[PDB]
């Protein structure tokens, strides 16, 4: 769960 | 097609209102959703795109225009998704 | 209304009491919940067609009048435009530099 | 009072021992839950606050010390919740 | 305390490791073999709580978790003893 | 003088429980009974009631409250073991 | 020789009650029995169903039977009431 | 280590020899006897004393029958997890 | 005998 | 070996005449306290296996017949026993 | 057979496509694997590859372009993905 | 269902192409025509478009481009036909702008 | 009629659907094909006018709109095969 | 495979050698035909422009191509070639 | 070898006598004639449109093209592939 | 020789009266046909047989109609040639 | 015992890689800990108490036998180090000059 | 007729 990449700065919700 | 609409984008869940999908004529959503569809194994709508750009498209289809985060690195292709979903306004507002 | 309203902001599942939701007359949110033609989810939440993430934010100026932000928050811009659509113009305010 | 009461705080549910509640006396968790309160839909006691954060707000309960994730960007308002709670040693702690 | 620590838990006998009794902290079991008790005719450290249930509490404190019989109709007795035991995450999983 | 921990035969069921558990309730039988007795072959204090309902007795004197085990065939059994040890708000509890 | 607190095993359940209790009501067959076959551990031995002899002991305690909600042995300890002598159980089993 | 082992399970007494202890490598028991005691000086291992009859039965037999309408499989199969006997896990799934 | 709770709670 | 021996079966134990055991020959049993063994702390033999089935093996040898308590759950279990200690009849008897 | 929404997880990030994207380039690995395999915990099918930079290979099937984030540092590491997944016109369009 | 390669007859052209091909742009008519029919007297699904201008449709499916032969004089028609089989890109891309 | 019409029109080989052909009442291809005419070598309907310009025709009556070629010199030609084809609405396009 | 191909190229029949095919190492047709889906009468089918493989097969028999005069799909060839993986084709064409 | 040959010229059909084929000592086809088709016909990996007039000039030793042929240095091509230096030149 | 007379031409298969082939005397096909063959018995001629329909419709017609725009009138006249069909050569000059 | 699909937990950060995958190289540590009792986290994923971000870099080494990293990648030195720990001689030689 | 393509690209 580490900012890897757009993780960094794109928020989202798995399904 | 239910009043609160259920999203999987690309694997990227998401909610909004039916009138929020059909709200620009002539657009890819407004087509997709219009009253006269792939589906995920929880029975949510699918749409074959990527899934973290998405909330910025639901965010101009809710105002007509869009703030994105400070330094945003991908307007590029949040440009592309917009010229995919057919709204011609929102590609102008990102060039 | 009931005390607790579970809410459904954009997939984001919050709860508040129905005091917090009217705590500022002429807002959106006090418009919405002033005392069956609200919208609900599957689930029979009500639903706010909104950003659900930045709500949080929402929900805590309701609560304090005032809103802390994470150390080097990157979306006070589409905070403010959330805050614009709620209609807080307190929290427009103070999400807008001073210079 | 239930041993261990559950929770619903902002809409994240918690389960904690009554003790844990009423540990440091004249705090607001000590008055409400003092054995001389708003409910969900669910009959669960509600607070009002932002439910991520009161994870660190039961742990210095518990313990009397908190250990904060690195890089933890919530500091200041994890302060906010404490001034909320009423801990003012926490507070202290969360201001350098 | 000894390192194997004989139990009376309402008529019911129990033994278990010291180090599981004191295993939660905060919890009652970890109260009341605290390093710093009533006892039966036989010498037995005894415990005023159902006897038959007491078996899933220890079985909790062995492992963190608890697999209960088929068709177990005491879910709600059980999570009475976890309240009066102050474990919390036994609580939880039997709500 | 009765000691910390009674056993109890009660009709053919052993229980053991402190003797304040037996006198927490004032003007009850088992208050009666153990303030300052029938006895067994093994010198435990005998109760010629019904053993296996005895369970629920011993719980609500422990907790003033009484969970039944899912589809407790037993309700009115139990509510008469109740009048008998004159237990007048489990009665109510078990009265629907 | 009887001892105060008599005890019993039914078909297999160990019961322990008084010896007055027993002896409650005259002309009955535990009355007969108790005013004997010993199994193994020496207590008293009674060739019946264990689970029953529950409401049998109920009766002889009370006077009165309470039975569980939706019963369905009721014929089955009518028949108990029969062979330990119990016409008013028997009556309040009709 | 005596011949036959007497051990004392949660408060159940069993007996075994020191073989049967052995004789799955790389388990817990394997482990244990290649210690905690009661006060009565049996080898004490803090588990359910009730389901060690079927574990101490699968050491014996590499193989266990359970009674007819067994309730706890599951609970078995949690002790065979812990005792580490990975074949008699994949047998109760 | 297993009656009411002792049907599937094991004792002692 | 005595007349009256005093074996220990898994923890159970159990009295029998040295006849008994010798029984019927070929078994286990047989070839174990054939006049031509393992103990427990106490002197006692010991078998290695369920001490409560026992009880119904030392019958089947008294009278080369067997009763069963009514819905006996454990025919299953009575039937590897009857094999591991190589009485043929009975493991028919049980099948 | 194969379902019209695939449910992907690439070295633990979880993607959601149809099969027609999958299907979509002939002679291309993904191509190979989902014509008419190896599953995790969750029945998703299994790809033992990189799952952050899948996102630009998927997205370069379903438009065969594909945008950059800008300043993205994984250029290289995105080439050796799409010589894997044997898209040719995807390692052409990374080389300068 | 359908085969892996389909057999097209465009208003008299005879095409050939992979049944993948026809349903990789969702939403496009192609892919509403083959997602799971008229027939001439060869058995050949049949479209009622123009066949020479289908060749440039057909590579587009392909690559999700099209390069166009040099002084291509139906550009316009080309459109027309991109606009009839729902590929908004191509549209696009036909357009001077 | 088959439900696809194979045409040789001066030449060159056009396959359209019997619902295009009787798409304009009261037209000429309307009268040939509506529920005794000439056909070539292969069996084929023969149509003895202009085979390049009748591809014009056939995409009017398809889309009922005119798009011609970048250039196209040889309106004058077309609107003559209209005018004997019998489509008014298409003579008055190309005027 | 046979000596000799029989290709259908996207509606197009050609046919060529094995060996033609196979004749530049890492190319598509090499990585294709190196020891696949069919037409209706069983013909090796390339989802391509049937028009200009007729140049990709010259190419391959010659390892250079000679074109039509005014040839005006020069750049159409040169993304087959490029399809096709002929990095030395699509250099004659530039 | 037969009196007449049945060619597959890359998926065309040619028919010629033997004599044709070895008319021109050194050329290739007279190397050849001095891999078969599924049908059994000897098969030449060339353009199948342009061996007509490979064919003619095998035939005559001189070939007529027809009017506007776009293909002439395609067809020298093939000349030079069949070794028919006469042909070459003719084409140049 | 039969009526109708199966004719390969260098590939392409023609079929003809005999009254055709033998209706101009002294040329070619009138020479070769007064009282070589494939692998199927039919009567080889060593020529482009695309070009062989129009020789074979002048034979019919004693004139040939041409396609518009024809390309190969050339090529025709050198097959007319070969054939000795001296008026066809002539209009096609 | 292990399943074909394995789920790690490396310094918070999930990684899902084949078993196979693990095991590709004998003697190394990874191929110690799963060749035929380890280590879990709280969702009983098999837990690795090294560098998260890292580890993305040491599990492509084992996937592909080469090493390509990010452009201008400022860590040579301690992903040398992580190599070095779950005993990978060929990929420390490959960090090391 | 040669139309478009037709005119130049001789096949099958």
């Amino acid at each position: 769960q580490l900012p890897i990449l757009h993780h960094a700065y794109l928020p989202s919700i798995g399904g | 097609f239910p009043e609160v609409v259920e999203l999987n984008v690309g694997g990227q869940v998401y909610f909004t209102r039916h009138s929020t999908l059909i709200s620009i004529p002539h657009s890819l959503l407004w087509k997709m959703f219009s009253p006269k569809l792939a589906k995920d194994s929880k029975g949510r709508f699918f749409i074959d795109r990527d899934g973290f750009l998405f909330r910025y498209i639901l965010d101009y289809l809710r105002d007509r225009q869009v703030v994105l985060p400070d330094h945003f690195p991908e307007k590029g292709r949040l440009k592309r998704e917009a010229e995919y979903f057919q709204l011609p306004d929102l590609v102008k507002l990102l060039t």
